[PDB]
Formats: C-alpha cells, structure tokens, sequence
RNA sequence: CUUGAGUCUCGUAGAGGGGGGUAGAAUUCCAGGUGUAGCGGUGAAAUGCGUAGAGAUCUGGAGGAAUACCGGUGGCGAAGGCGGCCCCCUGGACGAAGACUGACGCUCAGGUGCGAAAGCGUGGGGAGCAAACAGGAUUAGAUACCCUGGUAGUCCACGCCGUAAACGAUGUCGACUUGGAGGUUGUGCCGGCGUGGCUUCCGGAGCUAACGCGUUAAGUCGACCGCCUGGGGAGUACGGCCGCAAGGUUAAAACUCAAAUGAAUUGACGGGGGCCCGCACAAGCGGUGGAGCAUGUGGUUUAAUUCGAUGCAACGCGA
C-alpha cells in the first residue's frame, strides 16, 4: 500500500529462464514474474519474447505502489537481458540508470566438468 | 516385416527357407519399422551369393554377400544389414 | 526454374547463415567486392542475433 | 524451386461480373477440366447469396471472403528432435488463395442437396462468422498466436 | 558497465550505450568462458592455436598484394 | 704460457626454491527482513527443491579453495614444474670495464639425489569439484554418453611410491658453414649507428625414403655415454632386488606368421567443410495401399502346369 515513487528492477537472465523483481531501494521485494510463470514452457520459456511478457506482467503487479523512477540492474547472459529493459519502458517507467551486475570470480571455485554432447 | 524368397539357380528347400526366416527375425531389434523385404539366392559356377532388399519407414536398404556355402552367404548378409539398419535408426532418433 | 535468382540477395543470405552458424569472416567465397559486401553484411547482422539465441 | 519461375499466367475475368478474382474462384472449384459446370455452380450460388443479403454479388461474395482470409500462418521447422511451428506474415495473393480454398473445402463437406446450395450456405455463413471455413482460420490464427516467441528466427 | 541516463537523452540511446558499455567490458565472453572447467593443458593448447593463427593473419596483408587474380 | 675452465669488483631482469603474513571477487552454508508461486534442469523430459514459504532481493556472520584484468608463440628453472600483494632465509643466469689463478677440462658404466597426476600410511581439514555409489532419462538393450544428488579424493603437515605421449617422440660437450622478419634482456657511441645473452617464425646450400631439418641442424666434424637388430607370444613368465600395498625394476623360452612397419600417390568414402543444381524438399493437384474385376509374378498344385526376365535397372517383361 505505502507508495514509493523510486524503485529498482532486478533481472536474472539465465540460459533457461528469466526472473524479474521490482524492489524498494533498500531491496525489499514488491512483485515479480518469470517466463515460467508467464505461461511458457521449455523451448518457449527460454526466449526474449517470454522474458518480455514477464517484465510487463511484473509491471502490472506493482501498480498498488508509486512508480515513476526505476533503476534497472541486469545479471547473467540469458536472452532475457534486454527484451525486459525494453518492456519496462513501454510499461511506462522512466529508467534513470541501468547496470550489469553479473558476478565474476577473480581467479574462485572449480566450475563443473564440460558436457560431452 | 513381410518376407519374400527367390531362387535364381537354386531350389528353396525347407531348411533354406526355415533357416533364412529365423536369421531375418533378428533384424527387427535393430529397427522396429521394417516393412516387406525380398531375398534372392544365386549359384553361378562356384559362387554362392545372397542379396536382400528391405523396405523400411522412409528408406530402402540393400546388401549382398558371397559365401562358400549359402548358409555362410546368408550369415554374412545379416551382418551387413544390421550395420545399415543401425545407421538408419540413428539418423532419425537424432536429438 | 526459368531464370537464376538474385545473386546479391543470395550472397547476403549465405553470409547470414555462416554468421549464425559461427564461421569466421574470411571464409567468404567472394572476391567480387560487390558480392563480398553482401556476404559480410549478412555475416555481421547475424553476429548480433546469435547473442539472443540458445 | 532453386531458381526463379519466370512467366506468370493470365486469368481471363468472369464472363458475367468481369472479375479476375471470381475467375480464380471458379478454377479452384473446377474438377476434371469441367469449367462450364463450375461456371454454373458458382453463379447459382451468388444468385442465392444476393437474394438474401440483397447486397450485390461481386460485393457480397467479398464479405464472406473477408471473414475468412488469414493474416498469419505457421511454417514447420525441424529443431533438434523437435519441430518448431513458427508464425509468418501471409502474402496478399496467398490469403486470397487460402480463403477461396477453405470456402470450397468447407462447402463440399456438407449434407445439402446441390453443390450450389452448399456453396451458397457456406458463403452466407462465412459472412456471419459461422461455418467450418471460418472455424479453420480462427484455429490457424490461434496457433501462430501461441508460438509467437519464434517470430524472429530466420532459421 | 554502469550507464546513468543523461538529460533528455532518448531511451534508445541509453540502451545502445549500455550495450556498448559491456561489449567493451567483454562480460558475456567472460561468463561464456567460465561455464565449464578447461584442463590447464587444453587452455594452453588453445593459446598456441590463437598464436599460430594471428601470425598467419600477418601474412595475407602482405602476400596477396604480391599475387594477382585475373 | 693464456685463448678452455674458474675467482673477485659494479649493476640488471625474472610465476627459480623454502618459510610466515595478508587483501579483494565469487561460490556454498547459517541467522534475520521483504515477498509469493513456482524454481531447477534438458535436444525433449523427469528425478530433485518449494505454501513446513522456495527461487528472486537486502543485511549480518562463518568457512575453505583458487588467485580475473595485467598476460604476451612473455619470463624463470637440470628436468618434473613455477602466476594476487608484503616482509625473512636462499639458488642460478646475464652484461661492463678491469684485476687474479694457470689446463684446475669434457664425458661418465656402477653409485647418489631430484622426479607430474593418480595411489598408499599417520594426523588434520573439507567451500567448490567429483571416481565409486544411488535415482531420472535416452535406447532393441545402455552396468555409458545427458540430468539430479553424492563418498574417497582434490587442500595442509610428515613419511612412502618412482611412474607418464616424464615429447622437441631429437643424450651431453666443443668447433666450423649463405640469409630474412620478429620477441625479450644488458651495455657502447651519437631519436641513428654498434656490441652481448636468451628466444619465435620463415627460408638458402647441404642432408633426408619422403615428410621435412636448416648457425637453437636432422648440415660439416671431433670426445664420451645410452640404446636398436622381423611381427605376434611379451616388457609377459620364472628368479633376484626394491616397496606397507598397488606395484616397479632386471628380463627369457616354447609356439606361430611371411610378413608387420614408415612416408608419400591415385581413387573411394565420412553421421567433415564451401559453392552450385534437381518434382529432392517446400507450395499444390490427383492417385496407389481397402472392394470387385483384368493382368504379370511368387508360392502351392499338377501327368504337364514349356523356357527365359529378379533391388533401383524382373513382375500388362521376350509374347
Ligand atoms: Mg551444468
Ligand atoms: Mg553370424
Ligand atoms: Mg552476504
Ligand atoms: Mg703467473
Ligand atoms: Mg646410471
Ligand atoms: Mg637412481
Ligand atoms: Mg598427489
Ligand atoms: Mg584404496
Ligand atoms: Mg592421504
Ligand atoms: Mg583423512
Ligand atoms: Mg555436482
Ligand atoms: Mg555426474
Ligand atoms: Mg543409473
Ligand atoms: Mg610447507
Ligand atoms: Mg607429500
Ligand atoms: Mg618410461
Ligand atoms: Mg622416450
Ligand atoms: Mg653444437
Ligand atoms: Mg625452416
Ligand atoms: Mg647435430
Ligand atoms: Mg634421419
Ligand atoms: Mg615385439
Ligand atoms: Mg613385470
Ligand atoms: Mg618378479
Ligand atoms: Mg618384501
Ligand atoms: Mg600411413
Ligand atoms: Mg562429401
Ligand atoms: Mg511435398
Ligand atoms: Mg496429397
Ligand atoms: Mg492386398
Ligand atoms: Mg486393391
Ligand atoms: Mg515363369
Ligand atoms: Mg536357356
């Protein structure tokens, strides 16, 4: 209920899915959607289009609250790594700021073994 | 798998018929969708030969083999089709 | 069947396809600078699209 | 084919209403080279379309045609073990051809007495979003809408 | 790759800045790379291939100009 | 005696070794807040995780392991190997002028020492990864590949093992014999011209069965050592030695084959690549496969059912 005005939109673009969550600027979640929840499965789930839906159907999950400002914060190499930044625009937020926060080890732990196929 | 036997210069007895049928019954485990198949046995001078042609689900597979007997010819032939059938299957179940 | 298709367009789509499939520029089979421009043009457009595919 | 087919043909327009469009429609209904037989069947349908809508013929038969033309079809494409249905625009001339085909296909699959009756009824139902013809288009459109994500592949 | 948006700047000018921000920081390359462990022999054997290629990309720019087509 | 070998003096570059500190990124966990229905994974799925509130997001804490960028056909080491930053101990190389010793050298069977990874012993430690193992898939089957978990192990200390395609598949030392383009590190004299070390690619004569090698030789020579003598059987058996074990090392014979091998050549083939075509697919129209009948063939039958044609390219075919 308590209106905000100034928010931030985290985007988790994996190769298999795209989670997007709006939060207050102390990182307290307000709403969220995915491609998996948007109504796409498998082949479809992993597309920029399915990620787009997520973003805009997450936008009309946070109408309750104030709106205007939104600093986007994108993470990972998925295909959902712009179609969302696009969708939030036509959702009708103003994007003040936008940044890759994809975590990279400075060495870190041994990755899994490579797939033979 | 519907079968057909010929003899070009050979009398198909009821070993050579019974034998050939049993040997061909294996092939279905290599590829389930075999249809009608035709077999031909030859004797030219000293050369025993056996060719078959196999209508399969989207293809036509053929091989022929030469033995010193006809049994040894047909033994050889079944090894040739086995390999071809497996190759076929695998370029359909291609995921 | 009666007449050969546009050589420039074909050259542009051959470029695209080597692009998406991830061959190197410098596989380009053209030295005719006209067709060459089409080939690379495709190949670079395709480089964009690969990113958003998996 | 691998090259380009050169030399498009010339449909003569209808003897009556003088339309290349309707002339095509005849050919599509025509069977076993019997062009006159088809020419009859067509006009007798439009009569009976005109005699109820009271909205001309080359202007009534149209309204059927608009209720049924598709705008987006799906092409199939083998990807891994799977086959991707993918949505594509339809060419103007193609969506004519499809509408005219679906109308004919829907007609024949009916129990009425004449062919002329079947066509007439179907064209009428088409104009009020009703028959199999128009059902088919709806379904086509449903499928392209479903797998929209594959709109922009080129693969 | 942290672009703040400028006064009256269109969205589709920020976006393209942001894209070019991480193109030049080579992020997806780094992530793509570390999806899986490469044996230290494999990494080092890659490094030679890069070298024996780069080198022969300082050869065409010479030798072609010497030869001639038609 | 001073040219080989070495000693001293002044400097240079360096992931060379040993010990001890420490810093940031990240992953996993633990404890909180927000928040709500899915997350995860695949070619497609499922097992698995989630309304006992996950995933996502923010804060605090714990712990281990590895050191992004710099980073290069860069550098160091006898080889194996060596990569954050900082101090402590310590080895080698290289150059500039000088001085000093006076053949003190090279090689080396036996011997001695070092020696990746796995593995073994004792005691620690354990984030991530992951043999074994368990479950889910795929498949005719799938004790596999792929997915979900996961124990030894991987890490530290001390002690063993002594092996690798431990490779430049090229023993060490010295001399001599046209060139070109680089990289790295010294030093002369004027940002040009010289003179040292190490190194990468290319090529001449020569050499080579050819491929190729080519002043860092596989060229031309000298000194010493190691090793080979057809293929299987076999680097195996027996014996000795070494090892906690796994095993290592030294190392045969009977029997059997007429070959086994190297490099290059023409083709053919690839579930290799590129480029062009084709009712090849695609877009479409009408059929065959079901029925009755005609007709040919196989089978059976017959006294005889005349003989031939048999994948595509025999079966309304010679007729
Ligand atoms: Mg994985
Ligand atoms: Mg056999
Ligand atoms: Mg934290
Ligand atoms: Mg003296
Ligand atoms: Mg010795
Ligand atoms: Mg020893
Ligand atoms: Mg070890
Ligand atoms: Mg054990
Ligand atoms: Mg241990
Ligand atoms: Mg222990
Ligand atoms: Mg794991
Ligand atoms: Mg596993
Ligand atoms: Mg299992
Ligand atoms: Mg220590
Ligand atoms: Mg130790
Ligand atoms: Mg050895
Ligand atoms: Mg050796
Ligand atoms: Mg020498
Ligand atoms: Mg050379
Ligand atoms: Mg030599
Ligand atoms: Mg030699
Ligand atoms: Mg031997
Ligand atoms: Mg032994
Ligand atoms: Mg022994
Ligand atoms: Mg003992
Ligand atoms: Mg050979
Ligand atoms: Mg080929
Ligand atoms: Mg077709
Ligand atoms: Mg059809
Ligand atoms: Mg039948
Ligand atoms: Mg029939
Ligand atoms: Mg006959
Ligand atoms: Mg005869």
């Amino acid at each position: 209920r308590k209106q905000v005005s100034d928010g931030v939109a985290h985007i988790h673009a994996s190769f298999n899915n795209t989670i997007v969550t709006i939060t207050d600027r102390q990182g307290n979640a307000l709403g969220w959607a995915t491609a998996g929840g948007s109504g796409f499965r498998g082949s479809r789930k992993s597309t920029p289009f399915a990620a787009q839906v997520a973003a805009e159907r997450c936008a009309d999950a946070v109408k309750e609250y104030g709106i205007k400002n939104l600093e986007v914060m994108v993470k990972g190499p998925g295909p959902g790594r712009e179609s969302t930044i696009r969708a939030l625009n036509a959702a009708g937020f103003r994007i003040t700021n936008i940044t890759d926060v994809t975590p990279i080890p400075h060495x870190g732990c041994r990755p899994p073994k490579k797939r033979r196929v | 798998m519907q079968l057909n036997i010929t003899g070009n210069n050979v009398e198909i007895t009821e070993a050579l018929r019974e034998f050939v049928t049993a040997k061909f019954a294996k092939l279905e485990q290599y590829f389930d969708r075999i249809n009608q198949v035709y077999v031909v046995l030859k004797v030219e001078k000293v050369t025993h030969t056996s060719d078959a042609t196999l209508h399969v689900n989207g293809g036509e597979i053929h091989a022929s083999a030469e033995g010193q007997d006809m049994y040894a010819a047909i033994d050889g032939l079944i090894d040739k089709l086995a390999r071809q059938l497996t190759k076929h299957k695998d370029k359909l179940k291609q995921h | 069947k009666r007449q050969k298709r546009d050589r420039l367009e074909r050259a542009h789509q051959r470029g695209y396809q080597a692009g998406i499939a991830g061959r190197s520029k410098e596989m380009c089979p053209y030295q005719t600078l006209n067709q060459r421009s089409q080939w690379l043009g495709g190949w670079r457009e395709a480089m964009a699209d690969r990113v958003v595919m998996a | 084919p691998r090259r380009r087919v050169i030399g498009q043909r010339k449909i003569l327009p209808d003897p009556k209403f003088g339309s290349e469009l309707l002339a095509k429609f005849v050919n599509i209904l025509m069977v076993d080279g019997k062009k006159s037989t088809a020419e009859s069947i067509v006009y007798s349908a439009l009569e009976t379309l005109a005699q109820r809508s009271g909205k001309s013929e080359l202007e009534a038969f149209e309204v059927a045609l608009e209720n049924v033309r598709p705008t987006v079809e799906v092409k199939s494409r083998r990807v891994g073990g799977s086959t991707y249905q993918v949505p594509v625009e339809v060419r103007p001339v193609r969506r004519n051809a499809l509408a005219m085909r679906w109308i004919v296909e829907a007609a024949r699959k009916r129990g009425d007495k004449s062919m002329a009756l079947r066509l007439a009824n179907e064209l009428s139902d088409a104009a009020e979003n009703k028959g199999t013809a128009v059902k088919k288009r709806e379904d086509v459109h449903r499928m392209a809408e479903a797998n929209k994500a594959f709109a922009h592949y080129r693969w | 790759p942290v672009i703040k948006v400028r006064e009256n700047e269109p969205f589709d000018v920020a976006l393209r800045r942001f894209k070019r921000s991480c193109e030049k920081a080579g992020v997806l390359a780094e992530v793509r790379r570390r999806e899986f462990y490469e044996k230290p022999t494999t990494e080092r054997k890659r490094a030679k291939a890069s070298a024996v290629k780069r080198h022969a990309k300082k050869l065409a720019r010479e030798n072609a100009r010497r030869t001639r087509l038609y």
